[PDB]
RNA sequence: ACCGGGGGCAUUCGUAUCAUUACGCGAGAGGUGAAAUUCGUGGACCGUAGUGAGACGCCCAACAGCGAAAGCAUUUGCCAAGAAUGUCUUCAUUAAUCAAGAACGAAAGUCAGAGGUUCGAAGGCGAUUAGAUACCGCCCUAGUUCUGACCGUAAACGAUGCCAUCUCGCGAUUCGGAGGGUGCCCUGCCGAGGAGCAUCCGGAAACGAAAGUCUUUCGGUUCCGGGGGUAGUAUGGUUGCAAAG
RNA sequence: GACAUUGUGAAGAGUCAGACUCU
């Protein structure tokens, strides 16, 4: 059954930092503690192992990503501008 | 300009109705 | 592009195929292999290790336009599929 | 009186257009560590294709950028090329579809032009109906056709045969002649042209040129 | 009452149609409903033309034009009379008026 | 003071006419453009702001600097109409017209005349409101 | 004490028998098993560490070089990085946008990598807890907790005393004051909320 | 050689606005009904050539097109989708409208991060006025722009729900097709749109080829109204960070 | 700010009568 209503992971802090920011920390918590699609191996096996450091649990690649995301937006335009570079 | 203002007073009004119930 | 899937899925409907790297090695080795479809995200050294295969058994490779999850779904399977080898085209005209 | 510093200068047109003539301007007179010649050099003057070759096609006008000065004589070279707002006006029409088109096109030479075209759909000879618009699909065609053929004329030759076609914008008529297969096209110019990039300063071909 | 049958404005088959800012007032109107005036005229005035030419530099120049599209929101439009009210039946009459 | 002139040949100065609603200027510069001859505006002319852009301010500048471009040698004049432009009115003020035949009547030749008011290809916001200048 | 993650990289000794590890902070996307072409020929690719005179305009690098031959300076902390602005080949020189916004020009020839500093949006999460923000700055060094000046006694700052918890002076202080007295908003050019772009 | 400002993501170009650099000028410029606030000899405004930022895509542009609506317009590349038309292709009633339920949904507004050119609520001044917390002018803050989330309201209008069918004439218009002639013309040519003026009947009328085929009422179906206010208010419920729905 | 450390060349202007001063 769901435990909670909306407080999800952030629950762990009980009644405390205010709405709001347990609001915002809810966000990153959830992008931080789940798991990604390795791009290697093709497995959803990418965790967070430290701040920017990405493990996969499969193919033991270690990659330097975001800090509570695997991927930046700002890094996927960058190597979009690459790429095409290259092409072009 | 003449309901859309009747509309903005009411609102005014319900604002302090909320503030004072609280 | 859109063609090769189509001939995959009538080659799995009807031919005879193998899907992942072991299976594909031995068919390579004991020459049954018509065709060796590759995904695109397999390992470096997996790919060369085909292809090197491939060069000595005289049989044509496809790298598929697809990480081995969309290689998997292109042959109907709910598994991730890396590599594969038909060995009979059956009613389909994947070979040519 | 502050005109008594200023030194009186003619403006000398390269040799692609008939009068070489083009004005006279003017600057203060060398002092200390500013030189009447340095000041010059980097001009720009604006003049029309009437007063350099006296031909029929006024609304077209160069600019020429002043790039050495020997005596009392400023030697310019091509710089832009653009037409008339006058003439630009005039040619926009209602009921008739506008093409416009832009290319960057290298030159032999070095250097790079930016070249605007515009052209616009013509009316047959036994038409009724009013309007002279047609598919969008065969705008796309009619536009690529057009580059394609800029692309075609400028390759292959350098910056003094380039002026020399637009003078009487010869590739304009190519243009009309060619591109009129999806549609007859009407009133196609080389609207401008801009350089993008451009080569060091060879003193010895703009002698030449001179 | 509806005055018009196309309601002042000439938007069939469009939902939305983008604006224009008058010339004189600078207000916003629809393009379909802002009057719109092509006007062609010459350079100089009728009264200079040949002031000019005496003056040309040239043996035959020909006087340019000023080509000027000119959108009027109907307040405008209506104050420097590029229109004016008409009759109830004159008002379906459609055709421009004679110049 | 000014060139050389080969017995009758036109020296040719450039005029740009800015004819606003609210001022007029006549600006004399060499073929170039990089350097002034002569500039003289509507205010310089008229007392009151009201009549800056009169077409009597605009005829006394352009007879002044008719007189001073004779003085210097220029006899032929390139003209270059312009208006407020950009955002603002596309059409010259009334100080334009009066400019022009006045630099007809001093005597200078008249060479070739272009509108070079500033169009946008699409431009930045008008200044009044979305319900324009209510007055 | 950092939010980027470093990169060891091995190189090989092109005189000796020997390879060589760099500590370098990593780029978003490099990975373990990754090569890096470091050199005036390599190309552009994430992680390449290159002459900033051979990238387009708008390229992003990291770790810039502020003098040729210091060995990166420029662009380290975690989602950071720099632009490439404009080039100028006559006098060899680039000019780069700073992750401040300043613009700053260098040699054609110094060094950057290209992309941007892995880690990036660390400073999103509230630090909800002071313990946080304790273990933080154990890490780094001794300047947490932070006093207010106007707690304390006027014998230990100058905002120090009075019967009610006020400065007393402006806080704007003078770029040359005395080592004591610097203390506060130094050499303001302006104050209060930001309205507008700046 | 389909059609389309239908959608999305990158990308190219364009002048203009502002700022600024270089050079010249010389005292006004700006703005108004008239002025003033304001800018200007530290040389403004005006010229010519650059540079930078952000915004916006003029003219073409239309009783033109596309989209369920809101809405949609610089070039090119890529992605998925679609209308009409053609069809002696396939399935064979699979359909219409829909409580509850769900997606989208202008502008303003809210939250977070970037940007901050222009314009500009609030604010401050100069005017006008008996006053002017306004209209007019000047300087501007939020905002206007992008990204990711909220809100779910507009005269969100054709003030006309959707599906099917019948009733008139004319000539034009967009798309596709058929047949002829030389992209254009012709066929009282065929469908699908979007309209216009000859219009039976209808309507209190204005007017409507639908708002007609209704006391000769009755094709199917959803929502809504019951003299004007109180009042979209109070209260209760529910959604929302708030504003509010 | 001045003097010293402080050397070697160009261009401009100003002082002089080949020098000095500045930029």
């Amino acid at each position: 059954a769901k435990r909670t209503k909306k407080v999800g992971i952030v629950g762990k802090y009980g009644t405390r930092y205010g709405a709001s920011l347990r609001k915002m920390a809810k966000k990153l918590e959830v992008a931080q503690h789940s798991r990604y699609t390795c791009s290697f191996c093709g497995k959803e096996a990418m965790k967070r192992k430290a701040t920017g450091i990405w493990n996969c649990a499969k193919c033991h690649k270690v990659v330097a990503g975001g800090a509570y995301v695997y991927g930046t937006v700002t890094a996927a335009t960058v190597r979009s501008t690459i790429r095409r570079l290259r092409d072009l | 300009m003449r309901e859309k203002w009747r509309k903005k007073r009411m609102r005014r009004l319900k604002r302090k109705r909320r503030a004072a119930k609280k | 592009a859109e063609n090769i899937n189509s001939r995959l899925s009538m080659v799995m409907k009807t031919g005879q195929y193998v899907l992942g790297y072991k299976q594909t090695l031995k068919s390579l080795l004991n020459g049954k292999a018509k065709l060796v479809i590759i995904a695109n995200n397999t390992p470096p050294l997996r790919k060369s290790e085909i292809e090197y295969y491939a060069m000595l058994a005289k049989t044509g490779v496809h790298h598929y336009n697809g990480n081995n999850i969309e290689l998997g779904t292109a042959c109907g399977r709910l598994f991730r599929v890396c590599t594969l080898a038909v060995t009979d085209a059956g009613d389909s005209d994947i070979i040519l | 009186d502050p005109f008594s510093r200023k030194e009186w200068y003619d403006i000398k047109a390269p040799n692609m257009f008939n009068t070489r003539q083009v004005g006279k301007t003017l600057i203060n007179r060398t002092q200390g560590t500013k030189i009447a010649s340095e000041g010059l050099k980097g001009r720009v003057f604006e003049v029309s294709l009437g007063d350099l070759n006296n031909s029929e096609a006024d609304f077209r006008k160069f600019k020429l950028i002043a790039e050495d000065v020997q005596g009392k004589n400023v030697l310019t070279n091509f710089h832009a090329m653009s037409m008339t707002h006058d003439k630009l006006c005039s040619i926009v029409k209602k009921w008739h579809t506008l093409i416009e088109a832009n290319t960057a096109v290298k030159t032999t030479d070095g250097y790079t032009l930016r070249v605007f075209v515009i052209a616009f759909t013509k009316k047959s000879v036994n038409q009724v109906k009013k309007t002279s618009y047609t598919k969008t699909s065969k705008i796309r065609k009619i536009r690529s056709e057009m580059i394609g053929c800029i692309e075609k004329e400028v390759t292959g030759c350098d910056l003094k045969e380039v002026v020399s076609k637009l003078i009487p914008d010869s590739i304009g008529k190519d243009i009309e002649k060619t591109c009129s297969k999806l549609y007859p096209l009407q009133e196609v110019y080389i609207r401008k042209v801009k350089i993008i990039k451009r080569p060091k300063v060879d003193l010895g071909r703009l002698h030449d040129l001179h | 009452t509806f005055k018009r049958r196309n309601h002042g404005r000439n938007k069939k088959n469009r939902g939305h149609v983008a604006f224009i800012r008058c010339t004189n007032c600078g207000r916003c109107c629809p393009k379909d409903k802002a009057i719109k005036k092509f006007v062609v005229r010459n350079i100089v005035e009728a009264a200079a033309v040949r002031d000019i030419g005496d003056a040309s530099a040239y043996t035959q120049y020909a006087l340019p034009k000023l080509y000027h599209k000119l959108h009027y929101c109907i307040a405008c439009a209506i104050h420097s009379k590029v229109v004016r009210n008409r009759s109830r039946e004159a008002r379906r009459d459609r055709n421009p008026p004679p110049r | 003071l000014g060139p050389q002139a080969k017995e009758g040949e036109l020296i040719f100065g450039v005029a740009h006419i800015f004819a606003s609603f609210n001022d007029t200027f006549v600006h004399i510069t060499d073929i170039s453009g990089r350097e002034t001859i002569v500039r003289v505006t509507g205010g310089m002319k008229v007392k009151a702001d009201r009549d800056e852009s009169s077409p009597y301010a605009a005829m006394l500048a352009a007879q002044d600097v008719a007189d001073r471009c004779k003085q210097l040698g220029i006899n032929a004049l390139h003209i270059k109409l312009r208006a407020t432009g950009g955002t603002r009115t596309k059409t010259p003020g009334p100080g334009a017209q009066s400019a022009l035949r006045a630099l007809a009547r001093a005597g200078m030749k008249i060479g070739r005349i272009e509108d070079v008011t500033p169009i946008p290809s699409d431009c930045t916001r008008r200044k009044g409101g979305r319900r324009g200048r209510r007055l | 004490g950092r939010g980027a993650p470093l990169a060891i990289i091995a190189f090989r000794d092109p005189y000796k028998y020997k390879t060589v590890k760099t500590t370098v902070v990593a780029a978003e996307g490099m990975h373990t098993g990754q090569f890096i072409h470091c050199g005036a020929k390599a190309q552009i690719q994430i992680g390449n560490i290159v002459p900033v005179g051979t990238l387009p305009e708008g390229t992003t690098i990291c770790n810039v070089e502020n003098k040729s031959g210091d060995r990166g300076v420029i662009a380290r902390a975690s989602g950071n990085y720099a632009t490439v602005i404009a080039h100028n080949p006559d006098t060899k020189k680039t000019r780069i946008r700073l992750p401040s916004g300043a613009k700053k020009v260098v040699q054609s020839v110094n060094r950057a990598m290209i992309g941007l500093v892995a880690g990036g949006g660390r400073t999103d999460k509230p630090l909800l807890k002071a313990g946080r923000s304790y273990h933080k700055y154990k890490a780094k060094r001794n300047s947490w907790p932070r006093v207010r000046g106007v707690a304390m006694n006027p014998v230990e700052h100058p905002h120090g005393g009075g019967n009610h918890q006020h400065i007393g002076h402006p806080s704007t202080v003078r770029r040359d004051a005395s080592a004591g007295k610097k203390v506060g908003l130094i050499a303001a050019r302006r104050t209060g909320r930001i309205r507008g772009g700046k």
